[PDB]
């Protein structure tokens, strides 16, 4: 059987887990889609919109 | 906003990574199978002819449910000039989509 | 100069946080979802993805929000409704190249490259990776610049008054009343290219300020006068900042760094507007020095 997820490795989001996508139901026929990425010292979350 | 770490699923974990699988290749990604639950995936741009890798893996998360996780690798690709992380939204996104 | 020097020996990649979030729209995406996604993010502009190109484009702002929706208002009392659903490609279509930095860019590049440009969001973009890492303001810069920088050497332009500097626009102040209607603001934004418009009385008197930035508000109704539109005033309001033009340069970067706002009016001592002093002014004179 498959491994158990680890913590903190979360499921749910509300507003380790760099490069880890997470996405929001969609809606609309748009999709969202989100990870945080690391450049040297500095970290940003992208949101993509995309239909 | 709710965010939702990858995708789940209440099929079996073999009927599950047998999908992504046909999935894959629909797309004509080349895959690597590390271990029955854990595949690294291979792309090359059309446009920008550069490699994007990324990792599926299947976690168990509940008696009944599973979670297949998407992982970009941070191994140098991609862009391009694309990006790597946009290129990665998109190898997603498509899969998902073969999906569902 | 103290701070052309300094301006040339700080990469971009300085001026980034530890953490920040960026939002990307597939040019494909329809216009009316783009500017509720602003609104929703709380983000000021959002880097323009093709797909089908596989780079980014461009950028949307609040400049562009504001030019369709006066479009959508002048061709609506002509019964034209087509601008809700095009997708941004078709916007861009029916009327500016992308202009970026590398992170590894001098700050002095990134800050000629703004003036040059006549932009105000400059991303950050990695050749590497080919990712957006941040989007640069003139707000960043100018608080980085007082920041890190040593107050003494003091240059003496420093200590010299506007008046003697005059830096900053002093003729033909797009301004509008208490009893302006949005729609009016609307044109004379997209006429003048200016990020906010100074409220006056009968009297000239500055009473308040619309920007630009107070008009997405409405992405989440153009009818209502400038007034009743900046009662949703969603932060602490103290009222306008302003400066005279005895002040010093130093003392005006403090005021406008501390503040956190894109300008000061500048009055004098009944209140009346003599000029506007903007980021974009002092910067300019920081690298002609
Ligand atoms: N980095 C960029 N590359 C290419 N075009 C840009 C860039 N930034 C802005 N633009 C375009 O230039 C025009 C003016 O943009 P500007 O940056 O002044 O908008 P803004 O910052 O939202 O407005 P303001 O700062 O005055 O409130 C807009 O139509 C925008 O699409
Ligand atoms: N001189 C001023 N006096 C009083 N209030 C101001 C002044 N300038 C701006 N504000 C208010 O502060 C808010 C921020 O506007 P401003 O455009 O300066 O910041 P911003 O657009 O979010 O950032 P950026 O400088 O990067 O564009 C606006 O709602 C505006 O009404
Ligand atoms: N209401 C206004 N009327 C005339 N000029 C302005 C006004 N607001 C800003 N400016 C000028 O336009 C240029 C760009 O400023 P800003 O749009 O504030 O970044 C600067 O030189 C400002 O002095």
């Amino acid at each position: 059987s498959p491994p158990i997820l680890p913590p903190h490795l979360l499921q749910v989001i509300l507003n380790v887990m760099l490069n880890h996508l997470y996405a929001l139901s969609i809606k609309d026929s748009v999709m969202v889609l989100s990870a945080t990425h690391r450049y040297k010292k500095k970290y940003v979350t992208t949101l993509l919109y995309k239909p | 906003a709710k965010w939702h770490l990858g995708i789940r699923s209440q099929s079996r974990p073999n009927d599950i990574m047998a999908e992504v699988c046909r999935a894959i290749k629909q797309l004509d990604y080349e895959w690597k199978v590390v271990n029955p639950y854990y595949l690294r995936v291979r792309r090359k741009n059309p446009v920008t002819s550069t490699f994007s890798k990324m990792s599926l893996q299947l976690y168990q998360v509940d008696s009944r449910t599973y979670l297949l996780d998407f992982r970009s690798i941070d191994d140098g690709g991609g862009g391009g000039g694309g990006s790597h992380t946009i290129e990665f939204f998109e190898m997603c996104a498509n899969l998902i989509k073969i999906l569902a | 100069s103290v701070y052309t020097t300094f301006m040339k020996s700080h990469r971009c990649y300085d001026l980034i946080p530890t953490s920040s979030k960026l939002v990307v729209f597939d040019t494909s995406l329809q216009v009316k979802k783009a500017f509720f996604a602003l609104v929703t993010n709380g983000v000021r502009a959002a880097p323009l993805w093709d797909s089908k190109k596989q780079s980014f484009v461009g950028m949307l702002t609040i400049t562009d929000f504001i030019n369709i929706l006066h479009r959508y208002y002048k061709s609506a009392l002509v019964q034209i409704y087509e601008l809700e659903e095009h997708k941004i490609e078709t916007w861009r279509e029916v009327y500016k190249p992308l202009v970026c930095i590398s992170p590894n860019a001098s700050l002095f590049d990134a800050v000629s490259s703004l003036i040059r440009n006549k932009i105000h969001r400059l991303p950050v973009i990695d050749p590497e990776s080919g990712n957006t890492l941040y989007i640069l303001t003139h707000k960043r810069i100018l608080k980085f610049l007082k920041l890190f920088i040593t107050e003494f050497p003091k240059p003496e332009f420093m200590s010299k008054s506007l008046e003697e500097l005059q830096i900053g626009t002093y003729a033909n102040i797009a301004m509008v009343r208490t009893t302006t209607p949005v729609y009016v603001a609307l044109g004379i934004f997209v006429q003048h290219r200016v990020s906010a418009l100074p409220v006056v009385d009968e009297k000239g008197r500055v009473v308040d300020i619309y920007s630009k930035f107070d008009v997405i508000n409405l992405a989440a109704n153009l009818d209502v006068s400038v007034t009743k539109a900046l009662q949703h005033r969603s932060h602490y309001f103290e009222g306008v900042l302003k400066c005279y033009l005895h002040e010093t340069l130093e003392a005006i970067i403090n005021r406008l760094v501390e503040a956190e706002v894109h300008r000061l009016v500048v009055v004098d001592e009944h209140d009346v507007v003599k000029g506007i002093v903007s980021l974009s002014d002092i910067l300019q004179a920081l690298v002609l020095t």
